[PDB]
């Protein structure tokens, strides 16, 4: 059931790790995960040759829970496209953790980068620090995004958290920088925080709930009203919410701002 | 008298009075359209080693288009 | 004394290819119809160093080395480098960049132009949205209206007016008077200055403009009563004045790449422009900087799929900007070795980039004394494109002109350079 | 009615309301012949809600005209009939439908809005 | 030398209908004999053919590499190394080198870029020379260029006529490309054509009058291809009527290649968008039948079909007013680029689900040209590639067309009801023949390009061009196997170019560097002179380059490769 | 006082940086940052005079100049270059591109001496390899 990764020292070139997830741990030895290559740089390389490894088998990754006993500061895409099970890491990871994932759970004991949960579609990723740019974003290009899941960041993210958001839900406790939800198709982010500007730019729909302060918002909204105690994709929110329809620079923009009125009567 | 007169240290090179000139753009098509002139022609000024360099100001007619085109005041209609 | 003529100038992206070269004995002496800045390229300024041969630092001295050696240094250090950082490109010509191309396949390196501090950001919009241009012929004879918004081309781009407004159309025939000229600029600039419309806008609030202007023209009412420092009234006569347009350009550079927001900037107002295409014909140019830095996103798009931040450390080409750029490795200390060529990151690279300069390998294939140079392990001089050296460029939008060779030069050229580099580097891996 | 809100010593209410439309609760015809007017303003001047407006301009031998169109906005016209009046050479049909079609032409107003 | 013997040869041209036969090949030629000392490429219980030959594919220029440039997402879903080769990426729209390798996988040979903008032709022929293997050539487009309209206006074919053979030289071109006549340069102020006799703004020509014009002009030219036309109102319902009045316009002209084989005046492309019927998208129908059999009756007429391939593609023309309408209905990003007195261009993604309704009926359209076509002669198998589907699914186009069941498979399951309420596809049970797909896919394209000397053909002179797919005709049935037809054609067992191996058991094993072939016209002196001194007028006042920086330098063709028109 | 920094082009810093980096040219046209008129008196200094730039990312040393392109109230130019690369902001935002535009900084005058071009670049401390 769980399988521990000790980090050793932490190369400058950093770490690429698709393989780290209970699909491929699942059903291999302790020699085997051993023998499980990852990228150093342009160098393929063994998992061993980076982590000291211990802990039991099993042969389903429902079953397996990966612990990452250290900080990986410098290793990108641990957990990419894991179908089931879970990884802990104590410490901080690079890029992509969970990218694609489709199911099981990922927790982030210190802080991620940029691009945690791009293209997500289901399963839950949890980052107990902060999270870098591009939350649960899409790829460059792609107009189709994020699709289901859960990601939750206790500390602070940056921009473009939920860039062409199409379902799913994040949730942000701390702050974000600009532009949350830019391109937004469908699902719910909430931001506990404050946000510095560009709240739902260019968004066709879904919901971005702010429960701080923005501190700039954007003309192409229309304004039509307060509402009280909405429930947004399972979640209750209590308090009142200054509502906003747009953003009305996109042809046909059904999407929703909803920004707490202790905090902002300036956008009203 | 009034006339055409230079200042080649502030000058740009950009080239707007050459185009804008109706006698430069009279005498060569290209001139006319833009460009720097590529025939031998004989105009009134040019942008040579990167600055404006009146070739011709016998016919320059005082008129003032080259000197509404240039922002930096390098190119000027005053006494001498 | 010799004029050579039609030559295209090696600076900006407004590639002017009718350059009057003055040429005495194998040296160019003097330039027609070339702005201040062409000008100066053309022609040697006296006491600036022209390196007559590579150079390597041994600890803390430089010494004269030959093309064998120097190559054969700098070759090790790309074999042997596990995230090697290949950048510059946009100085140089075409056949040169496809050469890195391959060069950047075999070291499994990252590689990357100026776009990734120019308009890369414009390359992330337009892979999101869109990318409606035109080719300056358009603009010369049919703009109706020309914006140029976050630009100053009387200081970066000197000719662009001269050629594209002022010069008269076909169905232009008046030149300046036959269009409508907009600026967009914090600054009152001297391009700003010969503008009929100046929106001095606040800084780092084009988005929030974008957006009013946007929802405005879609039939919308603006939230505010002022936007960007702009009153709500103006931004409504602004939209009018692009709507009534027959022909329109949106001339866009560094005032929305660098600011707040940046790729986000070029996505709003492209979309506007593609949407004001219901009521006028509208289209957009970016005002792209090195007279070659599109030839590289172009030869690089074609023989990879990518335009830029292209990785090939995988052998498969990869590419997300933000973890393959340039900055991103240098300043995320990713890269452990660097090839520049034809463009100086020393000058250019903010702060935190050139500290990672500093513990590191840095080749650099450059003709002058630079910032970077200061900053390099092994120099190596080549013939420059566009006097010395001849090649494939492409212009802002995209219309290809072939470099000319003016004069002689004992040096090799940026090709030669990276084709013996690429030979060693295989001998290496071999 | 928004009373507390103001009333409140430490600014605690928030009340919002939702008001109709102005051309909503008003009902007429308007049409100007644009061939017939002249273009001397005294509409535009007079009309107490701005709701006509003119694209002045100065003339040209191209465009020999002090005028280019007029336009009113029915968003904004509350049918009072000012500017048919004052109208030197009647280019303006205007007639109020208030008395014999408001009933079925004017919706009765509906205020909404919420508390907090 | 190499001897390829016991293949089944299919080569429709000289006639071979699958008969047992060696090929025999000497210094990249096809020859009677060769010496015992040759090296032996065992075809036993396999199929023999000549190189493929596509002539309507977008692969090189500027308009194919925005669609690569703005597309990152269509790179990261299909990126490739080959251990020997070079990198590339693109499922839709692959870089260059992935380009070559793949159209040679699949035994093709010889590929066209289909519409080239003159002032950009430098970047046509660069990305060509990282184009692996295939000989190649452009077509530069003529159907709004500034000078044709305003020759043809005064009705001055011999000028115009001067005119195309400077601009074919300039831009190393093979052939007079004519892309919604009239119709793109209204897209310079916005708008466009609806009709064949609706003229553009200012310039006062119609598009009939273009098109009869410049049919008129290449015969004149005596070029090998005809006029290569991709017709006014595509993609709109009702259309096929403009359709069969754009066909009638140009049959009352002679063909007259001096080089080649070519019997017709005119070639249509991708012309199942051009057989829309209805007159909205809600009542819209397949009016292929009346398309397919205006050109059964008709001899002057060769088409390529543009068949859906039902993928999530990219589409890219010079029909920029029909692109943005697209953009339009779809939402999705759209990229324009108008040329300076020569064309314009677009470029939209599009994702031509077999569950939508007009996808649907669309990939029916195309069905039914292919099979109520009689003369295979008269066709060319295309997708207009990447416009309906990328030229990858050459193969799974050639499955369809072999076979009934893949078809009704289709039909009665993922495929939209509207395919069989909407079009006859349904009761059509026509099977083409090894001989007829070696026929649309080799034969008919190399004759109508005035190549068939040298390319499409397995007969003594012909170019060592040669592809061997591992499929046995007498053990396998084409009806029922139909995935063995599609992955047998996808990777070929061995393919030879000029002599020389270039694939084996569907692995690129070689990369050399094919030809271009453009097309060599002489004029009268006179004509000549006086039309280039009326072009460099227009460059001075109108262009934004200069005229002697123009044409394509002969460093861009390594390997040039002439055809004659007309000369003296 | 803290000000707006805002960079880019000059037609005389172009000119310098194709005559050459090492000439002292450069130092002029793009060691110096460009200040409204009554900036310049509200901060007690006169053209020529030197100027302390000090931001969250570094600090630099440039020669006053008064703006002939005016800039709004509150902002100041300096020219692209390494002067100017000293102090403007280096994130990217997960774009590859720095934030060279609109920085605030904190300027004061100075009586230090502005860098040449190679004194400054060993501010960064480079090590042989
Ligand atoms: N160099 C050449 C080149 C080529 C190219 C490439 O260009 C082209 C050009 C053109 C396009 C195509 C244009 N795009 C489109 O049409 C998009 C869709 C279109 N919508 C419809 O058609 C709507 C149909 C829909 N009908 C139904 O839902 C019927 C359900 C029936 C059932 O259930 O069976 C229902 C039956 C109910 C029952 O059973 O009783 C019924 O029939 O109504 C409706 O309701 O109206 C729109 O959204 O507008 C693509 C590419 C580039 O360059
Ligand atoms: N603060 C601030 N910083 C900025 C910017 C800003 O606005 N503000 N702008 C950014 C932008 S947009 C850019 S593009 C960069 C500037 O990009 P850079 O590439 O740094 O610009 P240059 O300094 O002109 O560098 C071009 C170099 O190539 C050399 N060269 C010329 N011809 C040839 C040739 O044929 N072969 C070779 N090998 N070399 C040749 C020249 O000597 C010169 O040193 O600056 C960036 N940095
Ligand atoms: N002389 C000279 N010419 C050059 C170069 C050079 O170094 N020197 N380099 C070349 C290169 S690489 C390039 S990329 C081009 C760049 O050409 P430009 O795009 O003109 O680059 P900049 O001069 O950096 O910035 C242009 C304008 O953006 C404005 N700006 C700043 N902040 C904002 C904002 O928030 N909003 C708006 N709307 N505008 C803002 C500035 O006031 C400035 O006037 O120039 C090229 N030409
Ligand atoms: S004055 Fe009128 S004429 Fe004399 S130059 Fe300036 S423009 Fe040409
Ligand atoms: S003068 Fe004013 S305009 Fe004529 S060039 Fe020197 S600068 Fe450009
Ligand atoms: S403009 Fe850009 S290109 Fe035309 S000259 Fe002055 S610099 Fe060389
Ligand atoms: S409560 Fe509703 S009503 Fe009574 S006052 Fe406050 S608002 Fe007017
Ligand atoms: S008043 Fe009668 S005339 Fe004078 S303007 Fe209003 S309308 Fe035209
Ligand atoms: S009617 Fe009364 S209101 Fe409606 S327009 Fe004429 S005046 Fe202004
Ligand atoms: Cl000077
Ligand atoms: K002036
Ligand atoms: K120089
Ligand atoms: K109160
Ligand atoms: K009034
Ligand atoms: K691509
Ligand atoms: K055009
Ligand atoms: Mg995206
Ligand atoms: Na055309
Ligand atoms: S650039
Ligand atoms: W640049
Ligand atoms: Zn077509
Ligand atoms: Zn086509």
């Amino acid at each position: 059931s769980e399988i521990i990764l000790t980090p050793k020292e932490q190369p400058e070139v950093p770490l690429e790790a698709p393989n780290i997830k209970p699909d491929v741990f699942a059903g291999k030895s302790i020699e085997e995960i051993k023998n499980i290559q990852i990228m150093h740089g342009n160098e393929v390389v063994k998992l061993g040759d980076f982590f000291e490894v211990s802990g039991e088998p099993a042969d389903a990754p429902e079953d397996i829970k990966i612990i990452i006993d250290g900080d990986v500061y410098n290793t990108k895409r641990i957990g990419q496209e894991m179908t089931a099970g879970e990884i802990i890491v104590r410490g901080n990871v690079n890029m992509y953790v969970g990218a694609g994932m489709k199911g099981g759970k990922i927790t982030v004991e210190g802080n991620a980068g940029s691009w945690a949960g791009q293209d997500m579609r289901g399963g839950e990723i949890e980052i107990l620090g902060d999270a870098g740019d591009y939350v649960g974003s899409s790829y460059r290009g792609d107009w189709r995004g994020m699709s289901g899941g859960t990601i939750t960041v206790h500390g602070n993210a940056d921009n473009e958290i939920g860039e062409y958001m199409n379902g799913g839900k994040i949730i942000i406790k701390g702050d974000v920088n600009i532009m949350p939800g830019i391109h937004m198709n469908n699902g719910l982010i909430i931001i506990e925080g404050n946000v510095v500007a560009r709240a739902g730019g260019e968004m066709a729909g879904g919901t971005i709930v702010v429960k701080g302060m923005m501190q700039e918002f954007l003309a192409g909204f229309k304004y039509l009203g307060v509402e009280k105690d909405i429930e947004v994709d399972g979640e209750e929110l209590p308090g009142a919410f200054y509502k906003f329809e747009g953003d009305h620079a996109i042809k046909g923009a059904k999407g929703i701002v909803y920004a707490a009125v202790g905090c902002n009567g300036h956008i009203a | 008298a009034i006339g055409l007169k230079a200042y080649p240290e502030l000058c740009h090179g950009c080239g707007n009075c050459v185009i804008a000139c109706p006698v430069n753009a009279l005498r060569s098509p290209e001139v006319a359209g833009g460009k720097g002139p590529t025939d031998d022609v004989e105009i009134i000024m040019i942008v040579e080693d990167g600055v404006v360099n009146i070739k011709n100001p016998d016919l320059c007619g005082k008129c003032g288009t080259c000197v509404e085109s240039c922002p930096v005041d390098a190119i000027r209609l005053e006494e001498l | 004394m010799e004029y050579v003529k039609n030559v295209v100038c090696p600076f900006c992206g407004t590639l002017c290819d009718d350059i009057i070269c003055k040429v005495e004995g194998n040296e160019i002496v003097g330039t027609i119809n070339a702005c201040r800045i062409g000008h100066s390229k053309f022609v040697h300024a006296e006491g600036a160093m022209r390196y007559k041969k590579p150079l390597i630092r041994k600890n803390g001295e430089f010494v004269e080395v030959s093309y064998d050696e120097a190559i054969d240094k700098a070759a090790k250090i790309l074999a042997e480098s596990k995230r090697p950082l290949m950048y510059g490109w946009s100085c140089t010509e075409c056949e040169a960049q496809a050469v890195g191309v391959e060069l950047a396949e075999e070291a499994g390196a990252v590689i990357d132009n100026t776009a990734s501090v120019c308009h890369g950001p414009s390359v992330l919009a337009l892979q999101d949205v869109g990318y409606p241009i035109c080719t300056f012929g358009e603009v010369k004879n049919r703009a109706d209206v020309v914006v140029y918004w976050g630009c100053n081309p009387m200081h970066a781009h000197p000719r662009h007016m001269s050629r594209n407004v002022f010069a008269r159309g076909f169905f232009r025939e008046r030149g300046r008077s036959d269009r409508t000229l907009i600026v967009v600029d914090p600054r009152k600039t001297d391009s700003a200055k010969l503008a009929d419309i100046h929106l001095q806008l606040d800084f780092d609030r084009d988005y929030e403009l974008l957006d009013a202007m946007r929802a405005c023209l879609l039939g919308h009412e603006i939230l505010y009563d002022e936007v960007a420092g702009v009153p709500r009234e103006q931004i409504e006569e602004a939209v009018e004045v692009l709507k009534n347009a027959q022909f329109g350009i949106l001339f866009f550079g560094m005032g929305i790449t660098h600011s707040r927001g940046k790729h986000r900037n070029i996505d709003t107002a492209i979309m506007m422009v593609q949407d004001l295409n219901d009521y006028a014909k509208w289209t957009l140019i970016p005002m792209r900087g090195h007279y070659n830095v599109t030839g590289f996103n172009q030869v690089c798009t074609w023989e990879s799929g990518y335009p830029y931040c292209v990785d090939f450390s995988g052998g498969e080409p990869r590419y997300n900007p933000g973890e393959t750029g340039a900055n991103d490795l240098l300043q995320n200390r990713e890269a452990d070795a660097m090839m520049v060529i034809a463009s100086d990151p020393g000058a250019h690279f903010p702060q935190r980039a050139l500290e990672r300069m500093a513990e590191i390998p840095v080749i650099a294939i450059e003709p002058h004394r630079t910032p970077t140079t200061e900053m390099a392990d092994i120099i190596i001089p080549p013939a420059i494109v566009g006097m010395e050296a001849e090649g494939t460029a492409y212009r802002m939008e995209g219309v290809p002109i072939r470099m000319k060779k003016v004069v002689d030069s004992d040096l090799l050229s940026d090709r030669e350079i990276l084709e013996r580099l690429l030979e060693k580097v295989r001998e290496y891996k071999a | 009615c928004k009373a507390c809100e103001t009333a409140c010593p430490q600014d605690a209410i928030t009340i919002t309301r939702e008001l109709p439309e102005r051309k909503d609760l008003v009902t007429g015809e308007i049409e100007i012949d644009k061939d017939t007017c002249i273009y001397c303003g005294m509409c535009e001047e007079m009309c107490p809600v701005d709701a006509i407006e003119i694209d002045h301009q100065t003339p040209s031998s191209a465009s020999p005209v002090v005028a280019t169109d007029i336009r009113v906005d029915e968003d904004k016209c509350v049918h009072c009939g000012i500017c048919k009046r004052i109208c030197p050479v009647d280019a303006i049909m205007q007639v109020c439908r208030i008395c014999p079609y408001g009933e079925y032409e004017i919706k009765t107003p509906e205020v909404t809005g919420t508390s907090y | 030398e190499y001897i390829i013997k016991n293949g089944f040869v299919y080569c429709p041209l000289n006639g071979v209908d699958g008969e047992k036969m060696d090929i025999c090949v000497k210094d990249g030629k096809i020859v009677e004999s060769v010496s015992d000392s040759a090296k032996v490429i065992d075809a036993s219980g396999k199929i023999v053919m000549p190189g493929g030959v596509d002539p309507h594919s977008h692969i090189a220029g500027a308009k194919v590499n925005v669609g690569r440039m703005y597309r990152p997402e269509d790179s990261k879903r299909d990126a490739e190394k080959f251990k020997g080769g070079r990198a590339g990426s693109g499922f839709s729209v692959p870089s260059t080198f992935m380009t070559g390798y793949r159209y040679a996988q699949m035994g093709y040979t010889t590929a066209m870029e289909a519409a080239m903008p003159p002032l950009l032709a430098r970047h046509t022929h660069e990305e060509f020379h990282d184009t692996p293997i295939i000989d190649h050539a452009a077509y530069p487009l003529f159907g709004n260029n500034w000078f044709v309209m305003e020759y043809l206006k005064e009705g001055d074919v011999d000028a115009c006529a001067a005119y195309a053979s400077w601009l074919l030289r300039a831009t190393k071109g093979y052939t007079i490309k004519i892309v919604n006549p009239a119709g793109t340069e209204a897209w310079g102020w916005g708008g466009n054509v609806h009709g064949i006799y609706d003229p553009a703004p200012y310039f006062d020509i119609t598009p009939a009058e273009i098109i009869k014009g410049l049919a008129e002009v290449n015969e004149k030219l005596q070029l090998p291809h005809s006029i290569h036309l991709h017709c006014n109102d595509l993609g709109h319902p009702g259309n096929y009527e403009t359709t069969l009045a754009s066909f009638d316009v140009p049959k009352n002209i002679k063909p007259n290649p001096a080089t080649g084989s070519r019997d017709t005046v005119l070639y249509a492309t991708h012309v199942q968008f051009h057989s829309y019927g209805g007159t909205t998208w809600r009542d819209f129908v397949s009016e292929a039948p009346k398309i397919a059999d205006y050109v059964n009756k008709n001899d002057h007429i060769v088409i390529d079909v543009g068949q859906i391939t039902l993928d999530e593609t990219t589409t890219m023309t010079a029909d920029g007013p029909m692109e943005y309408d697209l953009h339009s209905l779809n939402g999705l990003k759209w990229a324009n680029c108008d040329v300076e007195l020569e064309t314009g261009s677009g470029v939209v993604p599009f994702i031509y689900s077999a569950r939508a309704p007009v996808p649907a009926v669309q990939w029916a359209i195309g069905m039914e040209l292919f099979l109520l076509i009689d003369n295979p002669e008269k066709v060319c198998l295309t997708t207009d590639s990447p416009n309906a589907g990328p030229f990858t699914r050459y193969p799974r186009v050639i499955a369809w067309l072999m076979s009934n069941k893949y078809r009704m498979n289709l039909i009665e399951g993922e495929l939209h009801k509207w395919a069989q309420r909407k079009s006859t596809v349904a009761t059509i049970d026509r099977e083409y023949t090894f001989s007829e797909i070696a026929q649309i896919t080799r034969a008919t394209s190399a004759k109508v390009l005035g190549l068939s000397d040298t390319k499409g053909h397995l007969g003594v002179g012909a170019d060592a061009d040669i592809a061997v797919y591992d499929i046995n005709p007498e053990t396998v049935d084409p009806s029922a196997e139909y995935m063995a037809i599609e992955e047998a054609f996808s990777r070929a067992a061995c393919v030879l170019k000029d002599g020389e191996i270039v694939v084996k058991d569907g692995e690129v094993v070689a990369s050399p560097h094919g030809r271009t072939y453009w097309v060599d016209t002489q004029v009268d002196e006179s004509i000549y002179s006086e039309v280039l001194a009326n072009v460099e007028s227009k460059f001075k006042q109108y262009y934004s380059v200069n005229f002697a920086n123009y044409p394509v330098q002969d460093d861009y063709l390594p390997k040039s490769a002439p055809v004659k028109g007309v000369m003296l | 006082m803290r000000v707006i920094l805002n960079t880019g082009r000059t037609i005389w810093q172009g000119q310098a940086i194709e005559s050459g980096k090492d000439l002292k040219m450069y130092v002029d046209a793009a060691a110096i940052i460009q200040m409204n008129p009554e900036m310049m008196k509200q901060l007690g200094i006169a053209e020529g005079d030197n100027v302390k730039v000090i931001s969250e990312y570094g600090d630099v040393v440039v020669k006053a100049v008064e703006a002939k392109e005016p800039l709004p109230e509150g902002m100041v130019y300096i020219p692209m270059g390494p002067w100017a690369n000293r102090v403007i902001r280096p994130y990217t935002d997960s774009t590859a591109t720095p934030s060279f535009k609109n920085i605030p900084v904190e300027i004061i005058p100075t009586d230090e001496e502005v860098l040449d071009m190679p004194t400054l670049m060993k501010v960064y401390g480079k090590v042989g390899q």
